């Protein structure tokens, strides 16, 4: 909500970068029906994942109940946190990491 | 009363003993609608040249309408016959008058007029609305032409225009006032001598929903206009279209009756003073029309609110118009028709327009009888057919930043 307030105070930018004030459009007939294209594409891909191969993004080892006495061969976060995890390992010092 | 003289020209007169002044004029159809982009404004220039001739005491004026043109010689009743001869002469020597004419001065006059219609905000808005609505066809052209096209006209162009359009089959002598019709007809017959020719084919035109925005932020108001494909002079809904327009009627915020005018839109727009003024109209051409409103909004932040409320009130046309509104509209349209037909100049112009463009003129009593036959269900049927959910043409001049683009206003035409 705070994000949307800070967006509404000054509006959104443009692919051209220049000021949009010269030509601005309402949102109900425009960019709500573009929002619907984007939403339905999102849901279509989301269905291709959820219904078909839903565990592709996850890691199989997560289906083995947690056991502190046996560490798995490798520890990786869920995919979207992998970059930062990599950074964490790039720095030797733990505090540095 | 009608009399077809020799040459086949028709003299149509509406004589009334109570007329204050008399008028007689020759109209030869073929206004701007008969022109094309390169030679636009030639009809107005030719009519101005003819009307600039010596008046012999009468008042010779040019008409310059969209679809027809003519020269009208107003004069007191007893002088009418003389005026008759005058215009007859002016039209029997039209080619000579044009040839001997230095079009310079007349062209600066016509350019001044064309600038005038491009400065008066309502004239500019309505001209742009007509141009965009019928874009691609001759009917889109200005009545008086553009400043760019007027300066490019020459005598040979006017001569060709006269030869094509100033023919017996395409010309009518209209008259009104207090005089004997036979005397005027005889006086004109002895003096009228114009070339033979077939009535020029009237060019086609088709409405096209469109939007034109001349946003000038330097103006003090927002002059907008919104209209749908109306009813032409031929359509039997003509008076029905006028009744539908009058249902919403006029409004001027600063007028005393602004707080008491019947139309619901007037009461709606005065709550926050959304609009400064507006007027609903049903412009009717020979075969097509524009039915809508013009409006001037002072507060630049309320153009969208006015458009929303006006189009909602239009939506009411097909659902919820009451017998009170229909009766008021009928009475107001009858009164407006009778007002438009008081001045002898207006009566002559009306006779010429009708006789040229529809061939027959319905007397005022016949028009009253036709209007009084309208019921509320007829108005709602017309609203369903022509107003409900039909494409609109829009125009705006200044401070129209708040005039939301087409789709908003167009979708307002069908939401309940
Ligand atoms: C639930 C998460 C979020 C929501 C619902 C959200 C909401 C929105 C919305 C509705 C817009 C306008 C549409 C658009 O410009 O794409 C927008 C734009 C934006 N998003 Fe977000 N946002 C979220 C997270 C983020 C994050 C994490 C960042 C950056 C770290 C971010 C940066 C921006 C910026 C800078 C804009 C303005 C774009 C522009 O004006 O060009 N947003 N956001």
């Amino acid at each position: 909500c705070m994000h949307l307030m800070a967006l509404h105070v000054h509006g959104s930018s443009n692919p051209v970068g220049i000021t949009g004030n010269i030509d601005r459009l309402p949102m109900h007939p425009y960019f709500i029906f573009k929002d619907l294209i984007t939403v339905f594409v999102f849901l279509l891909i989301f269905s291709l994942f959820v219904f078909y191969s839903p565990n592709t993004l996850g890691h199989p080892d997560n289906y083995i109940p947690g056991n502190p006495m046996v560490t798995p061969p490798s520890i990786v976060p869920e995919w979207y946190l992998l970059p930062f995890y990599a950074i964490l390992r790039s720095i030797p010092d733990k505090l540095g990491g | 009363k009608y009399t077809t003289l020799s040459n086949g020209v028709t003299v149509a007169t509406e004589t009334n003993p109570a007329a204050k002044t008399s008028s007689v004029g020759l109209f030869f159809g073929a206004g701007s609608r008969s022109e094309h982009s390169h030679s636009n404004g030639i009809s107005a220039l030719t009519t101005n040249v003819l009307a600039s001739q010596s008046a012999k005491g009468s008042l010779l004026t040019a008409k310059n309408d969209r679809e027809f043109n003519g020269i009208i010689a107003q004069t007191t009743n007893d002088n009418i016959t003389e005026a008759g001869k005058l215009i007859a002469s002016i039209a029997s020597n039209a080619v000579d008058i044009v040839e001997k004419t230095d079009l310079t001065k007349h062209k600066q006059y016509l350019s001044a007029q064309a600038s005038a219609v491009e400065a008066d905000p309502k004239s500019k808005v309505l001209s742009h609305l007509y141009s965009s609505a019928f874009q691609g066809y001759s009917l889109a052209l200005p009545t008086l032409g553009t400043t760019e096209s007027v300066e490019n006209l020459e005598n040979q162009d006017s001569l060709r225009h006269l030869a094509k359009h100033l023919v017996n089959n395409n010309t009518v002598i209209a008259a009104s006032g207090n005089f004997d019709h036979d005397k005027l007809a005889d006086a004109i017959e002895a003096n009228l001598k114009i070339a033979e020719g077939v009535k020029p084919e009237i060019k086609p035109a088709s409405f096209l929903g469109s939007e034109v925005r001349m946003r000038d932020d330097t103006l003090p108001k927002a002059y907008i206009s919104i209209a749908v494909h109306g009813e032409g002079l031929n359509s039997p809904n003509y008076y029905l279209a006028k009744v539908a327009a009058a249902i919403y009627g006029d409004f001027y915020l600063h007028s005393t009756i602004a707080k008491f005018t019947s139309p619901k839109l007037a009461s709606i727009v005065q709550e926050y003073n959304i609009v400064e003024s507006y007027n609903h109209y049903s412009k009717s051409f020979s075969d097509t029309g524009i039915w809508g409103y013009y409006a001037e909004i002072a507060d630049k932040f309320t153009v969208d609110d006015f458009t929303h409320f006006s189009l909602k009130e239009w939506n009411r046309l097909s659902i919820s118009i009451s017998e009170a509104e229909v009766a008021r509209a009928k009475a107001q349209v009858k009164t407006a028709l009778a007002k438009e037909l008081a001045n002898s100049f207006a009566v002559t112009s009306d006779i010429a327009e009708k006789v040229l463009l529809v061939g027959h003129r319905q007397s005022l009593r016949e028009a009253f009888e036709k209007i009084d036959a309208i019921k509320v269900n007829d108005v709602k049927e017309w609203g369903k057919s022509k107003v409900w959910d039909r494409d609109i043409v829009i125009s705006g001049t200044g401070l129209i930043e708040d005039l939301l683009d087409y789709n908003r206003n167009r979708n307002e035409m069908a939401m309940m």
